[PDB]
């Protein structure tokens, strides 16, 4: 139960 | 970070019945491993590679199984390709052991 | 009552031949649950528990944002490349996600990444800030603080997170709460005056196992080399644990396996002979 891809921004 | 193998089969070894052989290896960097199980020093068919994971201290661990029949005779053995070992590791399967 | 979520992502320069670049893993109590390929492009159930409870637009909706971290993580190792200067090579982008639930009922979230088997920035909770561990993490940092991305974390791992893991509790509480009775197989080895004794522990289930072996009645500890809880194709675990001793003296040592599923830890003898 994952969510915003965005929070793997290097 | 050099890869530890370690060979066992699934269930009780027993000549003519099937079996399950696997070999694990973790604690290795970078991921790219060739994990190869064989038989008399050949390649065994039916190799599951399953799959590209890691630990808590971010080493990575890789399980390779394939389904086989004992033989009485015939050696059954794991060989492993890193390019921090330099020589391939193998690590032989005794099914008295 | 301690129950675990975990989401293993891999972004590979040399995964190498015919093998996938992106992969994404989520677990359950340490059993596997879902699995991403980067080639197949589509994340599935692996477990009966989770498909069986689930709809189909919840796996479309899980597949979307996970093929967006792959584009993300794409991106990020060519971005802390250029960061260490850089050509490329064998790098890899490594990322840690989920929460844990206590046996009080307390939340314990994490958020961390990795860059070449080395730690590069991780999620404070206690301090809503992203700790930097090498100084190329420093613009990692302040890309976090300049959007948000602390705030939508704190809602997800305190909320988000935990309100699933619950559910999967309830989904997987025949599969999880089942345990699963080892094989034992006392065996034995002659090489230079030096009798090796083996004990091998086939399909068992929790993962947890204590064996130890005995001289005359009497655990011996510091002698016995343990090979460690490996696990199977099928999801159960597999033990070996070896011992040396002198011939002729197989008879008087016996190997002890302590496991869930057992009511009494089980001795087993050479010449007994293991099971039954």
């Amino acid at each position: 139960t994952a969510g915003q891809e965005d929070y793997d921004r290097l | 970070l050099t890869p530890k193998v370690q060979v066992y089969s699934r269930f009780p070894a027993s000549a003519g019945t099937k079996n399950v052989l696997n070999c694990f290896a973790a604690g290795f960097h970078p991921p790219k491993i060739s994990i190869t199980l064989m038989k008399d020093g050949v390649p065994m068919e039916g190799a599951q590679y399953s799959d590209m994971s890691f630990n808590d201290d971010w080493t990575f661990q890789r399980l390779v199984h394939a389904d086989f029949t004992p033989s009485s005779g015939s050696t059954y053995a794991c060989k492993v390709e890193h390019e921090t070992l330099k020589e391939p590791q193998v690590y032989k399967w005794d099914p008295e052991f | 009552e301690l129950h675990t979520l975990r989401y293993i992502r891999t972004a590979m320069t040399d995964p190498g031949p015919g093998l996938p670049w992106f992969v994404d893993v989520g677990y359950v109590d340490g059993e596997l649950f879902m699995h991403y390929n980067s080639t197949a492009r589509r994340a599935v159930p692996r477990t009966e528990w989770i498909a069986a409870n689930t709809d189909q637009q919840y796996w479309d909706r899980e597949t979307q944002i996970v093929q967006g971290s792959e584009q993300i993580n794409r991106e990020n190792l060519d971005i802390l490349r250029r960061r260490y200067n850089q050509t490329g090579g064998s790098h890899t982008v490594q990322w840690m996600s989920g929460c844990d639930i206590l046996e009080d009922g307390t939340i314990r979230g994490y958020h961390q990444a990795a860059y070449d088997g080395r730690d590069f920035v991780a999620f404070d909770k206690g301090t809503m800030t992203l700790t930097a561990a090498v100084p190329e993490a420093v613009p990692t940092k302040r890309k976090w603080e300049e959007g948000g991305y602390a705030e939508g974390l704190k809602q997800y791992l305190e909320e988000t997170c935990v309100e699933w893991l619950r559910r999967y509790v309830e989904y997987g509480k025949a599969e999880l709460g089942r345990r699963e009775r080892p094989e034992v197989r006392v065996w034995g080895k002659e090489a230079d005056g030096i009798l090796t004794l083996s004990c091998r522990a086939h399909g068992f289930y929790p993962r947890p196992i204590v064996v130890s072996w005995l001289k005359d009645g009497a655990v011996r500890g510091q002698d016995a080399q343990s090979g460690g809880i490996v696990p199977n194709g099928d999801g159960t675990y597999h033990t070996w644990v070896t011992i040396d001793a002198q011939p002729g003296d197989g008879d008087k040592y016996q190997c002890r396996v302590e496991h869930a599923s057992l009511p009494q830890p089980g001795l087993y003898s050479w010449r007994s002979g293991g099971g039954l």
